[PDB]
RNA sequence: AGGUAGAUUACCUGACGUUCCCAUCUGUGUGAACAUAAUGGUACUGAUCAGGCUCUAAGCAUCUUUACUUCCGUGUUCGGAUGGGAACGGGUGUAUCCUACUUGAUAUGAACCUACC
RNA sequence: GGCGGCACAUCUGUUACAAGAUAACGCAGGUGUCCAAAGAUGAACUCAAUGAGGACAGAAACCUCAUGUAGAAUAUAAGGG
RNA sequence: CAACAUCUUGUCAAACUAUGAAUAAACAAAGAAGAAUUCUCAGUGUUAAAUACACUUCAGGAAUUUAAAU
């Protein structure tokens, strides 16, 4: 039976990383957040002022407003049988840029490089390039032939039991 | 007459009969509490654009 | 052009400390003699932890002062004069410093009144080299190299070369 | 015998080193992160700092704005280039610190082209009174922040001599004139023009010839009288507000040790092992 | 090659020794004024007679440490599943996920802006 | 049921099951305060402990050097910083 | 012989921990309304000044391409 404190059950959650105490990097306060970005809430116990509630720890949210010192973040919270929208205002020390769209932005960039080539190619009248193939779950690999010149065989059989004492 | 205190039994089955009601799109587009200067710039342009739109209507 | 000039040992600090167990009367006079001896106001040191055996926390107990430069060298000679340049080999620390004690302050014995009284003193001398500032400066404060730092025998040789003092094994 | 050495491996496995520059004793990260923090709603708009560092022989002044990749220097000015403007000796005076601050202000405004409307003060009679650049038409002056570093800010420190030169050059650096050489004007003015240097010069002349020749040896060889300093810094100021725009080979390298490859390193142990085999 | 400002915050730390300094930096001389303290030691300011002795920087070592790789080991544990075996205790088989400590080999920094060489 | 206790308002660690929630008259403890400074800010400094030295002075008084990742201190319970 | 250091050994922690799974939690995989590009482009403000940047139905307006993105 725990208590109803604001920071209950935080012996391990709010502990600093091993050999990671003291000041934070200057990239945390220098990184520029724009409205619409994706950020991850990461409570920093070393800064007691403005510490976000521990339930929002590790939640990926979107930036909805940028203030002189605080970055508004919009995350989803689960209630009895519904989902509500929580709007916060955290200092940059307690957040971190999110890489949730890291690979998506490579596929957005690759299709734009092809499209920029296609418009030019149509200007010269030459046939245009095809769009990149979509990602697929690991497909059944096709048949193949193995050259036996550089192939060695090792027999596999159950092993005689050997005592570990 | 001691009674059972609490149980989470059957609670998840109840919460999913009518599943988690996601918020609508308009929930994410609220603007209350935005930056003060940003709201001032946006209001200034919306007033300027409306007046230009209205004088054409009055012109025709 | 040899760099031995930057390895010359010099006395950079001499500390005279008078430790009396009572506040007032004795401490006022003890500070007075140290001021007359050197020429600067000493400080009044307060106890760190109370000890009922010695009848002493916040009470001011002792007085001490440090002199540097030509004044430090002169007063050391007077302190060694009464000691007759007789220093045991154990008086020297492993860090290259040393010290000794004085039972009667010579000063002025003509008008030696019971008001002034007789106070004993202890001399402690801190040696150094040109280049020791690298550990005391405010910006980029570092550690002096091990070879640059003094040793017990290095201090002893300095004593036996600038004052012709002997060192005993008794 | 007894060691109880607290340097064992159990001590190092838990050790946490400081930031490299703080570990070197060159940067106060608790105050640096305050001079760096641009407002979050001013996206990527630089926050400029005047980085004033005085070595034993040079007054380094820089204008820097911070980025994640590093600190970028918009402009710089040193006191070793003062000989171009007529000041040949005493490059770390309160007087030379003013020239370095003035030179960097005029060098910067020349770069941005905004030096024709922002001129500051020029006459020598107003060197001692407070001046802060103001709005010209409706264009604000170039605002900068004074970064002092690990230097105590006393009431006569030279880091504010540079700031006074910057403000006199027309570049706005917020301040208060309670730490200048004055804090009236002529007391401040004299130190700006080397009055404190050209009174030790005369004082020592009367007292001792040995001390005078020991402290101002290169001044005597240069022929600088204890009266020329006042006019020298006036001319240097005049020659700075007319051409601050910097200036324009091969550098001779000197390699130091170079590393040992795995082959050389392994052969050293094998040879030493062979020596240990025959020696023992 | 060196200095100023940094970003990564030990591949950057620590111990033992070692190499230049031509510029630069440092240590270095002084106390008159701004300023400073019990002390010109610090901080402040004025300077250039000397020096690579320390700092700094570069490298050395079957170096502690730290950082990647393999191995440890598909061994610990685990999600799913019997009218499977056992009096219990606990532990199979099936479709699966798969650590850690240790040990061995390697590395001991990369990189951004400005000035000078 | 009574007697006993407060699990009745309330905090920390643990049971507790690496999101959130979370039982027992489960375990180990805590609150009904204290503070014109123990609030705000600027500056300077570095702590516990250990070794080696110094008249009385010794195991414990005061002074100096070296090592010292916090092993000190932070009003209070415990856990965080 | 203590004791103190230093090197091994045997066995442990719900209120010890460097390391740390499996199962899980919360994102993204194209809705100011299915993309993109080009040209033109205004109101405020940040800014030293901006043609940069921020917000304004990715202010707005016009052309071409386009239904693609486990």
């Amino acid at each position: 039976p725990l208590s109803n404190g604001r920071n209950r059950r935080t012996r391990k959650l709010f502990k600093r990383p091993f050999r990671g105490h003291g000041l934070s990097n200057t990239s945390t306060i220098l990184h520029t957040y724009k409205v619409g970005d994706y950020v991850t809430i990461l409570c920093n116990s070393s800064i007691q002022h403005g510490l976000p509630y521990k339930a929002f720890h590790g939640k990926t949210g979107r930036v909805w407003n940028v203030n002189p010192h605080a970055i508004g973040v919009m995350v989803n919270k689960k209630v009895n049988n519904r989902i509500v929208v929580k709007r916060l205002h955290i200092s940059p020390e307690h957040i971190k840029p999110s890489g949730c769209q890291k690979d998506f932005l490579e596929r957005k960039a690759a299709v734009a490089a092809i499209r920029k080539q296609n418009i030019q190619l149509k200007k010269e009248g030459k046939p245009l390039l095809p769009l990149p193939a979509k990602r697929l779950p690991k497909q059944p690999r096709p048949a193949e032939l193995i050259k036996g010149a550089d192939i060695k065989f090792t027999t596999v059989a159950p092993l005689k039991f050997e005592e570990l004492y | 007459s001691k009674d059972k205190n609490r149980s989470s039994h059957n609670q998840s089955h109840k919460a999913h009969r009518n599943g988690f009601y996601k918020p609508k799109k308009s929930a994410y587009m609220s603007t209350k509490g935005m930056n003060v200067q940003v709201l001032k710039n946006t209001k200034a342009q919306r007033k300027f654009a409306l007046a230009k739109k209205l004088e054409a209507k009055k012109a025709a | 052009c040899k760099s031995d000039v930057m390895r010359k040992i010099k006395i950079d600090k001499l500390v005279l400390n008078i430790s009396v167990g009572e506040s007032g009367d004795r401490l006022t006079r003890a500070a007075k003699v140290l001021e007359t001896l050197t020429g600067q106001t000493p400080v009044l040191s307060e106890a760190r932890y109370t000890v009922r055996a010695f009848s002493i926390r916040n009470d001011q107990i002792a007085c001490h002062v440090t002199v540097r430069g030509a004044k430090a060298a002169e007063i050391l000679e007077k302190g060694l004069k009464v000691k007759e340049f007789e220093l045991k080999a154990n008086n020297f620390s492993a860090t290259g410093n040393f010290g000794f004690g004085i039972e009667e302050h010579i000063d002025l014995g003509l008008k030696y009144d019971p008001q002034v009284g007789i106070y004993g003193m202890d001399f402690f001398v801190v040696l150094a080299r040109p280049g020791f500032r690298v550990s005391r400066r405010k910006r980029m404060q570092d550690k002096i190299g091990r070879d640059h730092l003094l040793t017990k025998e290095d201090a002893i040789n300095w004593f036996k070369e600038t004052y012709e003092g002997i060192v005993l094994n008794k | 015998g007894f060691l109880k050495v607290i340097k064992n491996r159990a001590y190092f496995k838990k050790y946490q080193t400081q930031f490299r520059r703080r570990r070197e004793g060159k940067t106060d990260y608790y105050a640096r992160r305050k001079m760096i923090f641009q407002d979050k709603d001013k996206f990527k708009t630089p926050k400029y700092r005047v980085v004033v560092r005085i070595t034993n022989k040079t007054v380094i002044a820089q204008i820097a704005y911070s980025e994640i990749i590093g600190d970028k220097i918009l402009c710089a000015a040193y006191s070793h280039e003062l000989p171009r403007y007529g000041v040949k000796l005493g490059l770390t005076n309160y007087a030379a610190a003013y020239c370095t601050g003035l030179l960097l202000a005029r060098r910067l405004l020349q770069k941005l082209g905004m030096d024709k409307q922002f001129v500051g003060v020029s006459d020598a009679a107003k060197l001692g009174e407070d001046y802060t650049p103001e709005e010209v038409d409706e264009r604000r002056p170039f605002k900068c922040i004074l970064d002092v570093g690990l230097a105590r800010t006393t009431t006569g420190s030279k880091v504010f001599a540079v700031l006074k030169g910057m403000c006199d050059g027309g570049v706005y650096v917020p301040h208060s004139a309670t730490r200048f050489a004055g804090a009236n004007e002529e007391a401040l003015r004299s130190r700006i023009l080397g009055g404190h240097v050209a009174a030790y010069m005369k004082y020592l002349s009367g007292e001792d010839a040995d001390l005078y020749k020991k402290q101002f040896g290169r001044f005597i060889a240069a022929g600088i009288a204890p009266e020329a300093l006042e006019n020298i810094y006036i001319e240097a100021h005049k020659k700075i507000r007319e051409n601050p725009a910097a200036e324009k080979k091969e550098h001779k390298k000197y390699p130091t040790s170079k590393k040992l490859t795995l082959e050389q390193r392994k052969a050293a142990i094998q040879a030493k092992l062979a020596k240990l085999a025959q020696q023992a």
